[PDB]
């Protein structure tokens, strides 16, 4: 399957989760249980 | 982010307070865990605190042996959170399918677990929950700690709360005293022992007992487990929290040295 190859390839070749993700704005903590 | 901007593969099952779901960000084609969670749910509940401090803890930390969580986004209904993909699941399950694991297999969880609790400690943050139903396992089987939900940052390293799971309960706790991060060395003691022969050290048919078998560290040890094995173990079930054996200690135990097979995944 095409997953199981993308799931090895994630392992061997690891993103910049930190840039990719963590650099994205996030909701505020106090906010998580209000309007969207 | 949005639901829109992940393909959902599959579900991977019922976590605490939610469904997690195997899923892939369209934009980078990234494999991830995508765990759901019902605003109404948490609110009747009563765990909206609780819920906002397993994310404070877990979202700020960075270790190959704790479950990364990656962001987190909401809508009308849901909270989501984009946690890592343990690819090998539930590390109880595989426990429980082996009945105990070996020497090397072990040795290997007990090195990535006093890493990983390493990393939390000298950073305030004790766990207080160690047990193998709170695992995941990696790619190559590495140890992942994926839950939080006793975990606590103590600036003070002084805390009263009784919690964690009965039979991984250190004796400070069940006494009413004050407890510090040395609670971590314990838990990762029993954990050591239940890998090794498969049920708890201080396993007993009431809680009563348990309690009394814990405060007395009623250790009986199988005949099947090494002098090295024992060795780490008795080191980590001290009765007085001070003379437990560190966790750069348990890194530098020469069982673990001899028996570990860790392997650090590879990163960008
Ligand atoms: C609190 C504690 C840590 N547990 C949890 O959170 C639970 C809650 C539900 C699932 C899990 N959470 C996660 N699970 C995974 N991976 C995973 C899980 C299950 C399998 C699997 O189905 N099998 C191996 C097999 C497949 C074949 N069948 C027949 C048996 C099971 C394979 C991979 N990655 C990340 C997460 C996370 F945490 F990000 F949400």
């Amino acid at each position: 399957n095409l997953l199981t190859q993308a799931i090895r390839q994630q392992y061997y070749k690891p993103i910049d989760v930190d840039r990719m993700y963590g650099t994205i704005d996030s909701p505020k903590l106090e906010e998580l249980f209000n309007k969207s | 982010f949005t639901i829109d901007d992940f393909d959902i593969v599959r579900p991977l099952g019922k976590g605490k307070f939610g469904n997690v779901y195997l899923a892939r960000e369209k934009q980078n084609k990234f494999i991830m865990a995508l765990k759901v969670l019902f605003k109404s749910q948490l609110e009747k509940e009563g765990v909206e605190h609780q819920l906002r401090r397993e994310i404070e803890i877990q979202s700020h930390l960075r270790h190959p042996n704790i479950l990364r969580m990656y962001n987190y986004f909401h809508d009308r209904k849901r909270i989501y959170l984009m946690l890592e993909f343990a690819p090998r699941g539930e590390l109880y399950k595989e426990l429980q399918k082996h009945g105990r694991f070996d020497e090397q297999r072990s040795a290997t969880f007990m090195e990535e677990l006093a890493d990983a609790l390493h990393y939390c400690h000298e950073r305030k943050v004790i766990h207080r929950d160690i047990k193998p139903e709170n695992l995941l396992m990696g790619y190559k089987g590495e140890l992942k700690i994926a839950d939080f939900g006793w975990s606590v940052h103590a600036p003070s390293l002084r805390r009263r709360t009784m919690c964690g799971t009965l039979d991984y309960l250190p004796p400070e706790m069940i006494e009413g005293k004050t407890h510090d991060e040395k609670v971590d060395l314990w838990c990762a003691g029993v954990l050591c022992y239940e890998f090794l022969v498969g049920m708890p050290p201080f396993d007993s048919p009431s809680h009563t007992e348990t309690h009394r078998r814990i405060v007395n560290v009623d250790l009986k040890f199988p005949p099947f487990l090494s002098d090295g094995s024992k060795d780490l173990i008795s080191k980590l079930l001290r009765y007085h929290p001070p003379q437990r054996l560190p966790l750069k200690g348990v890194m530098e135990h020469p069982w673990v040295k001899a028996n570990s097979r860790r392997v650090l995944p590879p990163v960008y």
